[PDB]
């Protein structure tokens, strides 16, 4: 962790993301007015309850977290980022600006590769929200490092969810609505999902929009959810 | 810090093996004072003897050291051993006894040996001291914490030479004077240089106030360890 | 209030000390030995406040048994005295001071001479020939000023001590009961168990 | 977030050696060349200032540093570790000496409280001992003018004159055939330059060589006029015009 | 009541040609009760000299307080105190304890061994430095020694007559006193050596 | 690849495994077999208690933590002791400060975060048992499945422990069934003592073998053992 | 290996590899920077290279705002670049806040060499893998340059230039001086300073840029800011009839 | 003290008076009382003068943090870090502080944060000994959007009334003008004032 | 008491008296109540003496340390922040009045401080138990633009108005002058209006004249 290679690298932490590469897949997506959260859930067995093991995160009431890798070390960074949204408000009165929050997780990941009693986290983050200057989304990988993106996917299906986004990013270069991002966000998953078609999985989304949710993190549920369903089967075939 | 399958402490015996290069240092205890006689590690011209002392500290104005080892180890214990001088002074109204003394310092070093992870100071310690209870007194400390009470003691280099003609010169009457001698003698008999110059020793004797009822610790000026040099007859 | 005195002669000192211990409007006992013997050749006496006089005093008594166990050797009373006084001088500074004053007593085999060390709460210490604590002193300060010799026997001692025993039973407010007297000298520590009626 | 090297780094090994000390010590040897010498009437420490670029500036790095007004320090091997000692080492002249006796440390003293921080550094837990050796020179009233020389295990000694670093055994050799102890401080400047020519690949000037003196009170430096008995710092950095000066004439 | 007053005390010193003297009351009282008759307040640590007023378990810690460094200051120094660094080194000590300070008034006399120079200096309880060249008072009579050091003091007196001025000014503040007397000593202090004498005085 | 790599939990193999995380998970392979499942009104969990010896008593597996909520245990006991333990603090400090009964999903969470904490601090080690947790709350039964790596999920039925991977196929193919016996315990239990048959390479299934609980709408959770399970074998 | 190359204790030879391991990972981004002092300003310039177009390319920077006046260029991975960025602007604050004055370029120079000291001293603290050049309009000393490395090693510059390809640049720098004579660009406005940064740049690197391609931080007396594309769209404009 | 803000049509403007007392005696007659935490938030301080220069100066460290890390705070922002210093340490703080400031969103906003560290947003605010005087002037003469002329009007009677009652109020009237142009500082001497 | 501080044209100066009391008694008649932070900073300080040399000292210390580590001139502001804020922390137990004044590369400066942690600006300023007399002098004849003569003129007057008027202050004027370019200029004793007459008489005893009860001579050496 502390430790350079011969050549400026930190092998533990280019280990780290290899738990990353082998897990679920996670996207995220940003419309004109917010952001779009979606995630694969893995149906191991019917015994499994439907709808009951939610994996997308809120964080304060504006912001949306998604990861893959280890669960539990997403669920490790999502506390301290709600304690850090809550130390924010507390002192400044409003609710933390999406790149500051970032920066929060950030630095607090990146401490993570200081020392050699700690490990790296085995995630990697894709996260965002509406704030005072519009839609923000992000990914944060296990070294800490994060940028600002139009559109993020990580785990086993990255590099076809990747590819799906980029030609979104073409077609639209206009904006792109949040009721579109939602439907596309179900596309690409059951697009990604192609690799695992050996086991049926679940999909989630939420969204953060403006004008949808008045700004406020939300999850996609009842008619919404189907009929982007509906639009991602449709879509495949 | 650990123990070997032997039972030995592997540090302690490390530090003891690094002393064995250090300057010889001599202790000899006499009826009417105590000589204490060291061996500068080999120096240059451009060394400023009239402000050295790497081997003889004064710890109060009863007791003094003669250090084999780490100097800067040396002056870390010699420090905390001067603080404890003067808590006793204060506490009691009365200088401190020189075993108490003595035992405190090498329990310091004991520590070490047992908890914390830390090394061993590579110091071995003769102390030479006067009290109203054993009046005149030598001891000898080493990184074990171990501490031994002596009439003649040498430590460093060439310990096992130098004691062997102690042994045999050694005799409970003798005189300072006589203890002078024999103290530069066999450093003379033991030295790894040429010859046994001034500029290569430190030299101290606790006696009798020159003319009082008191003690007097008397640290050679480089002078003076020129003139006794030649008067013990080694020019 | 308890009485706590001391006077040295040629060769010993003496300790008197009240019997007394009372507490409101009841004398609770009569026959108190308000003393510790330190070491072999070094007795202190002790006065003030109900709890803290006792636990001083054992406090103090272990210090010194455990020093005279590690050393094999017995403290000058000089040493026992700057010992005690240093003790007393941190604790007037602690959140709560031991209100505590003592007189020390002791025969020094080193110089063989008596020595009678005074010292109140606050770690005030003097050496002194005769001394006392409390109201009592008020009394026997001029008495010794005026009956006092430094070449008394220690019988003479004794007259001297019955003459300050007298005077207070006799201008005392309170009942102390009598006094239990200790000798200290070459030979050490011994009780005079006939003092009340002697 | 916490130690776990609350172990000494510095241990012995089976032949006796600090390995540590040691390596560190051979990391002063590769470092440039400085040196003291000491007259009747002043010490000189001096050193190469070895540029790691032409684009930097090198008067914005000094290598010789004031401790007290009376107290200068050189050194040989890792430059930053010298910067953080220099930094302990004015504080400890304040915080253990200035603040209690309201004057500062003489000369040795302040030289063992520096010894000691670099002592610690060899026993303490988790931590590397300082890859330098230093030399100060300073005065005081009581002890005149000194130089003293203090290693990675935090030895000390007190030299007429001596050198560290690269050429440092071929540099004390030219000092034992130089030195006396008639020499004034001109004197002793002079020499200094000498040796440390053959030290010194590249150009020798004002600019390229770093010279401060121990000599006599500065009134002018001082800041304030007033008070008689406040006569001013006897640490002296010779100037780049300075050195010239005495470079036409060497 | 009040700490400085319990225990009673004067010290006090004066300059003069190549000289020093200090001096002080013999008493020591609780309250309006004298318990003995031989509580010196002047103590010294090489050549440096130091009275002490105040409560007496103050100045009995002080001096061991100052005894101990002293002696390690001459060990690491390889020298003795001068008059001059002990001032500060009494003045910072005292200041260390500026919110629990000790009840003293304390004074320091000498000559410095390296200039020749006589030197005094006073201290209030939490280190202020006094720094008066002719002379400093202290205790439960400092009124009445300010008032005979006014009168009597002249500037370069001979150690003979320094003694007879500081010796009567210390008598007659002591006699308009209750707390002080009680026997006094007084120390006449030249760079070579230095004259104590126990002074003959009123014992009420 | 799994030479220097095991060494502490603070370490990824090149493959990006914890491998102590994953020999503390061989622990509760190692442990004797539990089941839990649930129907709308009930949860019930069927374990398999293991004696020493003949002389000995059979040790326990199933644990209280309130009276809406308890967990079977299999793997190391000793770690399940100081996780009920924290879980019943969870559950008190809950009713305490908000008069509130905790749900059966934040329980979850708080031992997924605590078992994640030792996954990555050095010093320390995994915990090496899993859990089966049972409750009824404001939004009805309730089964959870811990492991010590933190993974918690949500199932209507489940097993864990050696040879438990029959018992789990078993439930799988009852699915359907299982989850409509409401309004009756003793089916659901009976379901249960069912499903942990299809675990037996053991034997029959005795009165001192037998551990079950049960939790529901009108039933705080409940332990039977002994003379008092009788009537299911 | 030994111990020797996995913490900051000395190697026989008197080395510490993890300090020069550090070094190596500065340049792990395959950015090149360069400073240089105008008459009354500083400018720093670096490369801007976005590879993936689901980026935003407004959130990839290499240059930060460390207080009012001082500006600072990191070469190196961003995670590390990013916690010396937060320290410093901690750093600048407190200053301000204790002392009552600007925190000067140099000062907070000083102080993040002495922090990248101990990580080369203790055990438990891996250096950053970053260099990180410092500068500003200072107060007092006029246009600055200062720059840290993972050795804790810092020092002013005329100019200077960091990356893979530093050496190129460095001395195309190193002839300009050589025939200006001079330690600055004689030159008024920051906007001719920028541009000959931007020209020199060019030419040591023998590549054209585009509006996206480029990064830029001024300082001046009392403010120090980052250009927008079209300011830099100006820039180079303006170099464009001529050169 | 006679301290006070009030919004308007282009912005806000911060008024005070020049007197600080010790006693009866005026320790200075020509201080500052308007204080600067950042480019366009000011703050009147009342109460004890050690406190609020304390409060202030580390208001002023966290705005200057914020803005390194953050970009420009919203007045409210400011606000809300005066109000956490004053309500932790309620008990050994004497400190009433009107917060003003200027954002191009947000326009002109004031806030007060008397004694027990409360916060009020309000169209003005007035506090300091010499407030009390004045609540019947400023309610009756105040109004929304009001000109700069206009507030300037305002403030200098409403102060000079304050000055005229209370003896701990004096000196020179100073006055910020917080505005999308900048930040102007004015004076007004007691010979114009006093003949209002 | 009475110290004072004044702005001129090129720079600052201060003064102050030299008595120092004990209540009603006078101990010292001379002493020095102008220390230095800096070579070109310089103060002066009432109430607890004992406080105002202290906090003089550790923050000249620490301002010293500053200026090595940063290898720049002390600046008065620094010398400021650093009282106010130590002096704040001790919420008034320090009993630290001060002016503070001096000069440093960004020009002159004159501040004063309370012993609670606030502190003031102006071109005039006076503390003390003598502030009062003092600032009557300096409102009677302060103007903006004095010539350094003018300054050192108006601040001495100053003093003196505290030494005749306030009980609490006396003796002699000490100044110290502050200019932009300058070595800092401290000039002790700058007045002397208060010379002790000769006494009507010598008092000097007649050897003998006191009675010594025993005699010996105390050892020095070791
Ligand atoms: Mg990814
Ligand atoms: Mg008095
Ligand atoms: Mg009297
Ligand atoms: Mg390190
Ligand atoms: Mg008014």
């Amino acid at each position: 962790n502390s430790v350079f290679s011969p050549d400026g690298r930190n092998f533990q932490v280019e280990y780290a993301v290899k738990a990353v590469e082998n897990g679920t897949t996670s996207i995220g997506i940003k419309c004109n007015d917010g952001v779009v959260f979606a995630v694969e859930k893995l149906i191991t067995s019917k015994l499994l309850v439907p709808q009951k093991n939610v994996k997308i995160q809120v964080v304060d009431r504006h912001i949306g977290c998604v990861y893959s890798g280890l669960i539990p070390d997403g669920r490790h960074l999502v506390n301290r980022g709600r304690e850090e949204a809550a130390s924010f408000k507390k002192l400044y009165k409003t609710p933390i600006p999406i790149p500051a929050f970032a920066d929060r997780l950030g630095q607090y990941v990146q401490a993570h590769t200081l020392y050699n009693s700690v490990r790296p986290f085995g995630v990697s983050t894709i996260f965002g929200g509406v704030d005072k200057n519009g839609a923000h989304l992000y990914m944060l990988e296990p070294s800490g490092s994060y940028w600002g993106y139009k559109g993020a996917a990580t785990g086993k299906g990255r590099q076809s969810a990747k590819a799906e986004l980029e030609k979104l990013v073409d077609h639209h270069p206009e904006g792109l609505s949040a009721r579109e991002a939602v439907k596309q966000a179900a596309k690409i998953i059951y697009l990604a999902h192609e690799d695992n078609k050996e086991k049926d999985f679940e999909l989630e989304i939420s969204w953060c929009s403006l004008s949808e949710t008045n700004g406020l993190h939300k999850f996609v549920k009842g008619d919404l959810l189907q009929e982007a369903i509906d639009f991602a089967q449709k879509e495949i075939n | 810090t650990i123990f070997s399958p032997e039972g030995r402490l592997y540090q302690v015996e490390y530090a003891l093996e690094s002393i064995s290069h250090a300057g010889t240092a001599i202790g000899i205890m006499a009826s009417d004072g105590i000589v204490l006689a060291a061996e500068r590690k080999v120096t240059s011209t451009l060394l400023e003897q009239d402000t050295s002392t790497e081997k003889l500290y004064k710890l109060n104005d009863k007791i003094a050291v003669a250090v084999a080892g780490l100097t800067a180890d040396a002056e870390i214990l010699i420090n905390t051993a001067r603080i404890h001088a003067q808590n006793y002074l204060k506490t009691y109204n009365e200088d401190i006894p020189v075993e108490i003394l003595v035992r405190r310092l090498s329990d310091i070093k004991q520590g070490y040996t047992q908890h914390g992870g830390l090394r061993p100071f590579g110091v071995s310690f003769i102390y030479a001291g006067y009290d109203d209870r054993y009046g005149y007194q030598l001891y000898t400390s080493n990184p074990s914490g171990n501490y031994t009470g002596w009439k003649a003691i040498s430590v460093g280099a060439n310990t096992s030479a130098a004691q062997t003609l102690l042994q045999m010169d050694y005799k409970d009457d003798m005189k300072v004077d006589d203890a002078i001698e024999l103290a530069l003698k066999t450093l003379s008999k033991t030295t790894d240089s040429s010859a046994l110059t001034y500029d290569r020793l430190e030299f101290a004797t606790i006696r009798k106030g020159a003319n009082d009822g008191e003690v007097y610790q008397k640290i050679f000026k480089p002078q003076e360890i020129k003139d006794i040099l030649v008067k013990t007859g080694i020019t | 209030m308890d009485i706590i005195l001391g006077i040295r002669v040629q060769d010993s000192v003496i300790l008197a000390s009240s019997k007394a211990v009372t507490r409101g409007i009841s004398v609770l006992k009569d026959s108190d030995d308000k003393t510790r013997q330190l070491s072999p050749h070094t007795l202190m006496s002790f006065a003030g406040e109900a709890g803290d006089t006792v636990q001083f005093a054992e406090y103090i008594q272990a210090n010194i048994q455990l020093y005279s166990i590690r050393e094999d050797y017995e403290l000058s009373p000089q040493a026992v005295s700057s010992f005690v006084r240093q003790e007393l001088a941190k604790s007037i500074r602690s959140r709560r001071p031991y209100q505590v004053n003592v007189l020390i007593g002791g025969y020094d085999k080193k110089k063989n001479k008596p020595e009678l060390y005074q010292i109140d709460y606050l770690g005030t210490k003097v050496e002194l020939p005769y001394g006392a604590h409390g109201y009592s002193g008020f009394y026997t300060f001029s008495l010794l000023d005026h009956h006092y010799r430094p070449d008394m026997t220690t019988e003479e001692g004794l007259d001297l001590l019955k003459l300050c025993v007298q005077e207070l039973e006799k201008r005392m407010p309170m009942d102390f009961k009598g006094v239990i007297v200790k000798i200290v000298d070459k030979d050490g520590i011994r009780q005079v168990d006939d003092f009340q009626a002697q | 977030m916490t130690d776990r090297y609350s172990f000494s780094l510095t241990t012995f090994s089976p032949s006796g050696k600090l390995g540590q000390i040691d390596y560190a010590l051979t990391a002063v040897k590769q470092g440039v060349t400085s040196l003291g010498i000491k007259a009747t009437n002043g010490v000189v420490i001096a050193t190469e200032k070895k540029s790691s670029s032409p684009l930097a500036m090198s008067e914005t790095l000094s290598k010789v540093s004031l401790l007290t007004p009376d107290i200068g320090a050189v050194y040989s091997g890792m430059g930053p570790d010298y910067r953080v000692l220099v930094d302990k080492s004015r504080k400890v002249a304040h915080t253990s000496y200035k603040r209690i006796y309201g004057e500062y440390p003489p000369t040795k003293l302040l030289v063992s409280e520096v010894a000691k921080i670099m002592q610690e550094a060899t026993q303490s837990g988790g931590v590397r001992p300082f890859g330098v050796s230093l030399l100060i020179a300073g005065h005081d009233e009581f002890n005149g003018f000194s130089l003293y020389q203090v290693d990675p295990s935090g030895s000390y000694f007190p030299w007429k004159a001596t050198a560290i670093g690269k050429g440092s055994v071929a540099a004390k050799t030219f000092l034992e055939k130089r030195w006396n102890d008639e020499l004034e401080l001109e004197d002793a400047i002079h020499i200094a330059l000498l040796t440390l020519k053959e030290s010194v690949e590249g150009e020798f000037n004002g600019d390229t060589i770093e010279l401060a003196i121990i000599g006599d009170e500065n009134p002018d430096l001082l800041g304030y006029t007033g008070i008689p008995t406040d006569k001013g710092p006897r640490f002296r950095k010779l100037t780049s015009q300075e050195i010239n000066d005495r470079l036409e004439a060497l | 009541s009040d700490p400085s007053s319990i225990n009673g005390g004067i010290v006090v010193a004066m300059t003069g040609k190549d000289c020093v003297a200090i001096a002080c009351d013999l008493r020591l009282g609780s309250q309006s009760l004298g318990v003995s008759n031989k509580f010196e307040k002047i103590f010294h640590y090489g050549h440096v000299f130091l009275g002490i007023t105040g409560l007496a378990t103050d100045v009995t810690t002080l001096n061991e307080m100052f005894r101990y460094k002293t002696n390690l200051y001459k060990l690491k120094e390889e020298r003795a105190i001068e008059p001059e660094t002990f001032t500060q080194l009494v003045s910072s000590s005292l200041y260390e304890r500026r919110f629990g300070p000790y009840f003293v008034g304390p004074v320091v006399a000498g000559i410095n061994s390296k200039s020749g120079k006589p030197f005094i200096a006073g201290f209030d309880l939490i280190g202020c430095i006094d720094e008066a060249k002719d002379f400093i008072v202290s205790g439960t009579a400092s009124d009445q020694l300010f008032g005979m050091c006014e009168s009597l003091y002249e500037p370069n007196l001979e150690p003979e007559d320094l003694f007879e001025t500081i010796s009567q000014a210390l008598l007659n503040a002591a006699d308009r006193d209750a707390l002080s007397g009680w026997g006094a000593v007084v120390y006449i202090i030249k760079k070579d050596e230095v004259v104590k004498r126990y002074l003959k005085m009123r014992q009420d | 690849f799994r030479n220097n790599y095991d060494g502490d939990t603070v370490t990824f193999s090149p493959t990006g495994r914890l491998f102590q995380v994953e020999y503390a998970l061989e622990a509760i392979k190692q442990g004797s077999v539990t089941v839990g499942l649930r129907s709308n009104t009930h949860a019930v969990l069927v374990a398999l208690k293991r004696n020493a010896d003949e002389l000995s008593s059979y040790q326990k597996k199933i644990i209280k933590c309130d009276e809406h909520m308890g967990l079977s245990l299999a793997g190391l006991a000793p770690d399940a002791r100081v996780l009920s333990n924290y879980l019943r603090q969870q559950c008190n400090y809950s009713s305490l400060v908000f008069n509130r009964k905790l749900a059966v999903e934040r329980a979850g969470h708080l031992l997924c975060d605590k078992a994640q904490k030792n996954t990555q601090s050095y010093g320390g080690r995994p915990y090496g048992v899993g859990l089966l947790i049972i409750g009824y709350d404001k939004s009805g039964a309730h089964l959870l499945e811990f492991q010590p790596s933190g993974n918690v999920t949500e199932l209507y039925g489940t097993a864990i422990g050696a040879r438990s991977q029959g018992a789990k196929t078993y439930l799988e193919r009852t699915l359907d069934t299982f989850i409509k016996i409401d309004g009756n315990p003793d089916e659901l239990i009976k379901a249960g003592v069912e499903a942990i048959s299809q675990s037996l390479r053991d034997e029959s299934l005795t009165v001192d073998n037998l551990s079950i609980a049960i939790v529901g709408k009108d039933t705080p959770f409940t332990i039977y053992d002994g003379e008092a399970v009788a009537k299911y074998i | 290996a030994g111990y020797d190359r996995h913490i900051t204790i000395f190697s026989p030879e008197g080395r510490l590899y993890q300090v020069e391991y550090a070094f190596k990972a500065t340049n792990q981004t395959n950015i090149n920077s360069l400073a240089v002092r105008g008459k009354d300003c500083t400018v720093v310039i670096s490369q801007k290279k976005v590879p993936d177009k689901l980026l935003d390319p407004t959130t990839v920077s290499y240059i930060f705002c460390i207080s009012r006046t001082i500006g600072m260029v990191v070469n190196g991975p961003i995670p590390d670049a990013r916690n010396a960025a937060l320290r410093a602007k901690a750093e600048a604050a407190e200053f301000r806040y204790k002392y009552g004055y600007d925190m000067p370029c140099d000062v907070l120079a000083k102080r993040m060499a002495n922090l990248s000291q101990i990580y080369t001293q203790r055990a438990y603290m891996r250096p950053l893998g970053v260099i990180l050049t410092f500068v500003s309009v200072d107060e007092e000393l006029g246009p600055s340059i200062y720059k840290t490395d993972p050795a804790g090693y810092y020092v002013g510059y005329k100019a200077t230039a960091t990356g893979p390809k530093q050496q190129e640049i460095t001395t195309n720098l190193e002839n300009h001086f050589k025939k200006s004579k001079i330690d600055h660009i004689n030159e008024e406005s920051w906007e001719k300073v920028v541009e000959f940064a931007i020209t020199h740049m060019i030419d040591a690197l023998g590549t054209e840029f585009s509006k996206n391609d480029l990064e830029v931080g001024v300082a001046t007396k009392d403010k120090f800011f980052t250009l927008s594309a079209e300011n830099i769209e100006e820039r180079l404009v303006a170099i464009a009839e001529q050169d | 003290t006679s301290i006070m803000a009030v919004t308007f049509k282009d912005g806000v403007i911060l008024g005070a008076d020049s007197r600080t007392t010790t006693g009866a005696y005026i320790a200075n007659r020509v201080t500052d009382k308007l204080t600067r935490v950042h480019d366009k938030i000011w703050c009147c301080r009342s109460g004890s003068a050690a406190d609020t220069q304390a409060i202030a100066d580390i208001v002023q460290y966290h705005l200057e943090l914020y803005t390194s890390q953050y970009g420009t705070p919203s007045t409210e922002t400011a606000a809300s870090v005066f109000k956490e210093l004053c309500y932790e340490n309620k008990d050994n703080l004497t400190a009433g502080i009107i917060v003003a400031g200027y954002d191009d969103k947000n326009k002109g906003e004031v806030y007060t944060i008397p004694l027990g560290g409360s916060v009020h947003k309000l169209p003005y605010a007035i506090a300091g000994s010499g407030s009390t005087f004045i609540y019947g002037y400023c309610d009756k003469n105040f109004r929304e959007n009001m000109s700069k002329e206009e507030t300037v009007d305002f403030i200098k009677h409403s102060l000079s009334q304050a000055i005229k009652w209370d003896g701990s109020s004096g000196g020179v009237i100073r006055m910020v003008v917080l505005t999308a142009a900048g930040v102007e500082r004015l004076i007004f001497y007691p010979d114009e004032y006093e003949q209002l | 008491t009475t110290i004072v501080g004044v702005k001129f044209n090129n720079g600052v100066v201060i003064a102050a008296d030299t008595r120092s009391t004990q209540g009603p008694i006078v101990a010292d008649k001379n002493c020095a109540k102008l220390h230095r932070i800096s070579p070109k900073i310089w103060c002066a300080g009432a109430g607890t003496a004992a406080d105002t040399e202290a906090v003089t000292q550790l923050i000249g210390s620490n301002i010293e340390l500053h200026s090595l580590y940063t290898s720049r001139e002390p600046r008065v502001v620094s010398a400021l922040q650093m009282l106010k804020q130590h002096l704040f922390k001790y919420q008034g137990h320090i009993g630290a009045y001060l002016i503070v004044a001096g000069v440093d590369p960004t020009g002159s400066h004159l501040f004063s401080i309370h012993a609670h942690g606030s502190t003031d600006v102006g071109y005039y300023l006076s503390l003390g138990s003598g502030s009062l007399a003092a600032m009557a002098v300096l409102e009677s004849h302060w103007k903006q633009d004095l010539t350094k003569e003018e300054a050192i003129k108006l601040a001495s007057d100053a003093i003196q108005a505290g030494i005749w008027n306030d009980l609490g202050s006396g003796s002699n004027v000490d100044v110290c002058v502050m200019e932009i370019g300058k070595d800092a200029e401290y000039l002790r004793n700058y007045l002397t209006p208060n010379v002790r007459e000769e006494k009507q008489k010598s008092y000097k005893f007649p050897r003998g004249t006191t009675a010594v009860l025993k005699e010996s001579i105390v050892n020095i050496c070791d």
